[PDB]
């Protein structure tokens, strides 16, 4: 089994200093053909050379870059040697819906897609008189699906009395936490009726004035 | 083009001798042309078509109109559109360093506008052309084809046609004189010499196109027509309201310019100060393109303010109104030769008219007779007359009157008999027929040869006489006179049992008071019929007609009445109600003129109005030496209602005296209704001159601005109404457009001061510009007139365009719209619960907030377009809305296009689809516009 010595883990802060990750193939009796850096199982471009020792320099380290880096070694007749260098960062939400407008008795969907490593545990909160209390799945009409970097909250058969409010995704991990919020609005089925009554009142008063004065 | 073109060049007696050398006489010319002789013309269609193509030419120059592509090319070259296009091109190019969807949109929108505007022009000019065509159709000339005398358009005259020439006619083509009587022509239009040339076969048979037939009658054969004519050679080889509107246009334009510049500079300054000074940011030229993008957007919005602020097409609107009124005016019997005289008719403050034809139907009938020393208010029975005097009376009337005046049979559809010739003569003939006799046998016993001494009727003598040699060894003289000239001359009366009683001054003075004066007071022209006997003297000296027309014997006295038209009393009442005084100019004696004027209502019985004659008028206006002085005229004209026994130049004197007097506080605008051969100059001195179409000389029609096709005074009133309408239409259009550009501009500026963008984007602003300029002008400038326009005094020349009520409406409706739009722009997020589109980042998607603002703006503008139709504080807005289909079509089409724009086509127009609730709310605000209009209509302006 080949021996690989790797650099220590690095926590990406707001500092702009470049970060270098190192792998050294200290013991190998096999003929090496090549080696390559990968992140989350994705090959990194232009990282295939002789490279008996691997260096990766990141000039502007950011939260989006942190991940599970691997330096894989491939030989003639020996299994590839992967090793592991893990880079952590605070979580941060990239995209989220500003508002959700749906008619009553319909389906509502919200999501908070974020980035970072470790993958953040996702919890949803609802505004209750100024304090973000937890969401209660009492009626069985809330459905929360959690993934690595994605979360999805779905509501079915919207009721105009309880659902309208503001919902937050808290997104915690081992470095920090990051939360954003969304506003949900439920529209009644009787909305068009009131302006129609206003129009009728306008027409009748207009007709009354015109007829009376002439 | 043939030798006939070279035939012209008489200049004395060259043409006659040239004909005698080359052709022989005129008969050889007639047979050379393959044309039937004086009897008639073949008139066969293929032959006339062929000789129209090859022998002559259509008597119409083409005048060369323009095309549509030239119109769009001229519309495209507007400077501000070029600025907008280059800004859009820069933005589109820089967006690549889907933002392009903005810039491209602008370009396409521009290509739309420069189309529609161009189309508008191509429409309105078309209308004008149509009118001109109709004018060319009303010009007709009398020709002889297939032995029949028919009227054909002047454009149909071809070489070889036999054209009949009457006095007052305008010669349409170059021709040869064949036969006629005492034909005198004025050739001042080609030689500059204003004397009447006498045309005869043996001296000068040339007739030139464009000359005026001054006297006589005859026939001619056409030789040269069109560009080949003499007058065609010279043709070849070579507004208060508009001026007052232009100043308003330029003032508003410069105000909009300075406002747009201020907006652009304040945006640039605030953006730079905030981005650099406060939030300290390095230049970082690597990211420098974004900065300039932020500038370019600003620049674009500045331009979109300017195109809305400057009124383009404001002074043009007047013409549009005319282009959609003139045709309809033709259905009220007003053919408009000069369009400038239309709106001038709105300001008319005096009308000078002539009695016969205009106010009286010219249908002369006899209703009173005095024959037999017994007044007869009704036509007597033929047996009830005195013995043996009826034969003498009918003989005198038949032989005396010209034999050409033949009363045509009443073969018209259930109509009165048609009268041809002198009206007095044919009236007396009808009176003779009314007594149950027939002048046809008496006229058949006497051809023209037997009569040997006839004095042609002329206005100097006011009488006409003839001499007959039938009695053996004697002569008999028959005379008809004005009943004032000849009553002095007669020395005996045939009365009683037929024996002559000696007439004396003593009983003459009382008989003039008994019958003649009341006869005139009943509005009856008085004509006296008399005779005399000449014995077989060695030689009666007919040359000294002063003594020959004396010692007659009065056969009878007859009254003739031309009834006043039924419409002209009410028409004159309506004219006087609208502040337009009316005067009458006539050639009758003062009694009959005064009676007819009282009948028409021109002069009330108990009023102080002068009814002085022509001779007294001339004597008064030239008291000092023998020249006309304005100060002397200044006393007569203000109270001159009826002018009788006038002369052709008296009308011109009166017209100029009224038109150029400085005595009145307000400048006077006169409108003379003359019609005559010698009535040319007067029509040119007055502001607008009316001519008569049914019975009018071509010379009178040539110099007139408007032609009345019914020969009725009432139609004149119509003209006034139409003229006033034009002014009103402009006003209401000006009431709408201004309001829009008072709101839009302000809104943009206010946005520019608080937010960093305007709620109305570029293409939306181009849509609003299209609504406010073209569609608004078509909808509002073309409004049908109403009779109520005749209930206000004529407007002065100096008066502001924007009145008090117009400005009150502008301010009030702008206030309402501004309040609603500001309230929406600042609190819509909470009123509708739709989030807030304010401070949107660059390249952001459209939001519902700004779409609601834009939609409610357009709806308020449409309902204000409905409100704009009433200027004079009228409460009932919907009065007569279905009389104008263009208004309804335009408003509903704009509504439908708005519904399509808001829902579909969202990204290019910066719009997002709206639900039903928000649409109903927008329409609710739109109707609140009308409610607030009714609210503001109750505020007293004074
Ligand atoms: C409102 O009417 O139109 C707006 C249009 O503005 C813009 O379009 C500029 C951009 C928006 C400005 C908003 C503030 C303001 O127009 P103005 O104030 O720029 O021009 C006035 C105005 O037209 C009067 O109506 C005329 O009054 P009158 O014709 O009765 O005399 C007056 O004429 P005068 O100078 O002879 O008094 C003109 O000068
Ligand atoms: N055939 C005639 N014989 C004799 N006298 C005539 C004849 N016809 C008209 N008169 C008279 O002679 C004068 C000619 O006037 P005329 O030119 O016909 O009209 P006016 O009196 O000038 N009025 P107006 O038609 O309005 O211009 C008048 O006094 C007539 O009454
Ligand atoms: C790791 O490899 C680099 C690159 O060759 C080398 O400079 C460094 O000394 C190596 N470190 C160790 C501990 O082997
Ligand atoms: C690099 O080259 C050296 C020297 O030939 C060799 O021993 C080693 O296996 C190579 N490594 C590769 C090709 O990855
Ligand atoms: C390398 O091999 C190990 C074997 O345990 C595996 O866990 C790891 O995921 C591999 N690396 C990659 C990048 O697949
Ligand atoms: C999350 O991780 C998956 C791994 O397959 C990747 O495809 C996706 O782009 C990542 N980001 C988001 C926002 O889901
Ligand atoms: C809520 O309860 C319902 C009960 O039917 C269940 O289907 C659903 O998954 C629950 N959701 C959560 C987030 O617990
Ligand atoms: C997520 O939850 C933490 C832990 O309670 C809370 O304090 C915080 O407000 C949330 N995160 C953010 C970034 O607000
Ligand atoms: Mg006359």
């Amino acid at each position: 089994k080949p021996r690989i010595v790797t650099s220590e883990e690095v926590i990406i802060r707001e500092s702009l200093l470049p970060v270098t990750l190192q792998c050294n193939l200290t013991s190998s009796s096999h003929t090496l053909m090549y080696s390559y850096w990968t992140r989350n199982g994705v090959e990194l471009t232009a990282t295939r050379k002789n490279a008996s020792n691997m260096e990766y320099r990141i000039n502007k380290p950011r939260a989006e870059d942190s991940g599970e880096y691997h330096c894989v070694y491939h030989f003639v007749s020996a299994p590839k040697a992967n090793a592991t260098i893990e880079v952590k960062a605070a979580p941060d939400i990239t995209g989220h819906k500003r508002s959700e407008n749906k008619n009553e008795g319909q389906d509502a969907m919200m999501y908070c897609k974020s980035v970072g490593y470790p993958h953040p545990e996702w919890i949803w909160r609802k505004k209750e008189n100024g304090v973000f209390e937890e969401i209660s799945n009492s009626s069985g009409r809330f459905f929360i699906t959690n993934k690595e970097n994605y979360t999805e909250l779905s509501i079915v058969n919207l009721q105009i009395t309880e659902d309208p409010g503001e919902y937050e995704c808290n997104a915690t991990n081992s470095i920090g936490s990051a939360s954003v919020s969304t506003v949900l609005r439920v529209r009644s089925h009787l909305a068009p009726l009131w302006p129609f009554l206003g129009i009728l009142a306008e027409i009748i008063i207009l007709v009354v004035i015109i007829v009376v004065y002439e | 083009m043939e030798e006939l073109r070279s035939l012209m060049e008489l200049r004395g007696t060259e043409a006659v001798v040239k004909i005698k050398e080359t052709y022989g006489d005129t008969e050889a010319i007639c047979r050379r042309l393959k044309t039937s002789p004086v009897e008639g013309l073949p008139g066969t269609a293929p032959d006339l078509e062929k000789r129209k193509q090859i022998f002559g030419q259509n008597f119409i120059p083409p005048k060369k109109p323009k095309t549509f592509l030239q119109l769009v090319w001229e519309a495209l070259q507007d400077v501000t559109l070029i600025i907008l296009e280059i800004a859009a091109i820069i933005s589109l190019g820089l967006s690549f360093y889907a933002g392009w969807i903005e810039g491209a949109a602008i370009l396409l929108s521009v290509i739309c506008v420069v189309l529609v505007t161009a189309f508008n022009d191509w429409s309105k000019e078309k209308q004008f052309r149509g009118l001109q065509s109709r004018i060319e159709q009303e010009q007709k000339f009398t020709v002889v084809r297939a032995g029949q005398v028919v009227q054909i358009p002047v454009a149909e005259i071809v070489v070889g046609d036999i054209a009949q020439i009457k006095y007052g006619d305008l010669l349409p083509a170059d021709g040869l004189f064949i036969q006629g009587n005492d034909l005198k022509i004025d050739e001042s239009s080609l030689t500059g010499e204003s004397d009447q040339v006498r045309k005869s076969v043996d001296k000068d048979p040339m007739l030139l196109s464009g000359t005026h037939v001054m006297e006589g009658s005859g026939r001619m054969v056409v030789t040269a027509v069109g560009v080949n004519s003499q007058t065609g050679i010279i043709f070849t080889l070579l507004s208060v309201l508009q001026g007052k509107l232009t100043k308003l246009a330029v003032q508003i334009g410069k105000a909009g310019l300075v406002m747009s510049a201020i907006t652009v500079i304040i945006l640039v300054l605030y953006f730079t100060v905030d981005t650099f000074v406060v939030n300290k940011k390095p230049w970082l030229t690597e990211c420098t393109p974004v900065y300039v993008q932020y500038f370019v957007k600003f620049f674009i919005i500045g331009v979109t303010v300017l195109v809305v602020a400057v009124p383009e097409g404001l002074p043009l609107a007047v013409t549009i109104s005319l282009a959609y009124s003139v045709k309809k005016m033709m259905k009220d019997n007003n053919l408009v030769r000069h369009l400038d005289a239309c709106e001038t008719m709105g300001n008319a403050t005096a009308i000078c008219s002539d009695k016969t034809g205009t106010l009286t139907t010219n249908r002369m009938t006899v209703v009173q007779a005095y024959v037999g020393d017994v007044h007869y208010k009704e036509i007597p029975d033929p047996s009830s007359i005195n013995a043996k005097t009826l034969e003498l009376l009918v003989n005198a009337i038949a032989i005396n009157s010209a034999y050409t005046t033949k009363i045509l049979p009443p073969e018209k559809e259930g109509a009165l008999p048609r009268q041809v010739g002198n009206k007095t003569e044919c009236g007396l003939l009808g009176f003779v027929l009314d007594l149950r006799q027939d002048y046809e046998p008496v006229r058949s016993q006497m051809p023209e040869e037997k009569l040997y001494k006839v004095y042609t009727f002329n206005s100097v003598r006011k009488s006409m006489s003839t001499v007959i040699k039938m009695p053996d060894e004697s002569f008999r003289m028959y005379s008809k006179g004005a009943s004032e000239i000849v009553l002095k001359k007669c020395c005996k009366i045939l009365s009683g049992a037929g024996e002559a009683r000696v007439f004396r001054p003593r009983d003459r003075d009382e008989m003039v008071k008994k019958v003649i004066e009341p006869m005139a007071c009943d509005g009856l022209r008085t004509i006296c019929v008399a005779y005399r006997d000449f014995p077989s003297s060695p030689e009666p000296d007919w040359d000294n007609e002063n003594d020959i027309l004396n010692e007659l014997t009065c056969i009878c006295v007859v009254g003739i009445e031309d009834p006043v038209r039924p419409e002209v009393p009410e028409a004159i009442r309506k004219c006087q109600r609208a502040g337009i005084t009316v005067r009458m100019v006539t050639g009758d004696n003062i009694n009959t003129a005064r009676a007819i004027a009282i009948k028409c209502g021109i002069i009330h019985p108990g009023e102080d109005f002068l009814c002085l004659e022509g001779k007294e008028f001339n004597r008064r206006i030239r008291n000092e030496k023998g020249e006309i002085e304005q100060e002397r005229i200044d006393k007569i004209w203000p109270k001159l209602r009826v002018l009788a026994r006038s002369s052709p130049t008296d009308k011109h004197t009166l017209v100029k005296g009224i038109i150029d007097s400085t005595h009145t506080e307000q400048r006077q605008v006169v409108a003379v209704t003359g019609d005559g051969t010698n009535d040319g100059p007067a029509l040119k001195k007055a502001d607008v001159g009316f001519a008569m179409g049914i019975a009018g000389t071509d010379v009178a029609k040539e110099a007139s601005d408007i032609i009345l096709t019914d020969d009725n005074f009432s139609s004149i009133v119509k003209a006034v109404m139409w003229g006033r309408n034009v002014y009103d239409s402009i006003s209401k259009f000006l009431q709408f457009q201004l309001t829009v550009n008072v709101v839009a501009v302000i809104v943009a500026f206010t946005g520019a001061c608080i937010t960093q963008d305007s709620p109305l984007k570029a293409v939306q602003m181009l849509w609003v510009n299209l609504i406010m300029d073209t569609f608004a002008s078509l909808a509002l400038a073309t409004e049908p007139p109403t009779e109520t326009l005749l209930l206000r005094k004529p407007y002065g020349r100096n008066k502001p365009l924007i009145s008090r009520t117009m400005m009150k409406n502008i301010l009030g409706h702008a206030v309402y719209q501004l309040t609603l739009i500001f309230t929406l722009l600042f609190v819509g997020e909470k009123m509708f619960q739709i989030d807030s589109g304010r401070n949107a980042p660059l390249h952001s998607p459209p939001s519902e907030h700004y779409t609601i603002i834009f939609n409610t703006f357009v709806m308020m503008q449409l309902f204000n377009e409905i409100n704009a139709r009433k200027i004079h504080g009228e409460r009932n807005v919907f009065d007569g809305i279905f009389r104008n289909p263009i208004f309804c079509t335009i408003v509903l089409g704009t509504f439908a296009i708005q519904i399509v724009i808001v829902q579909f086509g969202g990204k290019p127009f910066s719009c997002s689809p709206l639900q039903l609730d928000q649409w109903m709310w927008c329409i609710f605000i739109g109707l609140g516009e009308l409610v607030w209009g009714q609210v503001i209509a109750t505020i007293p302006t004074s």
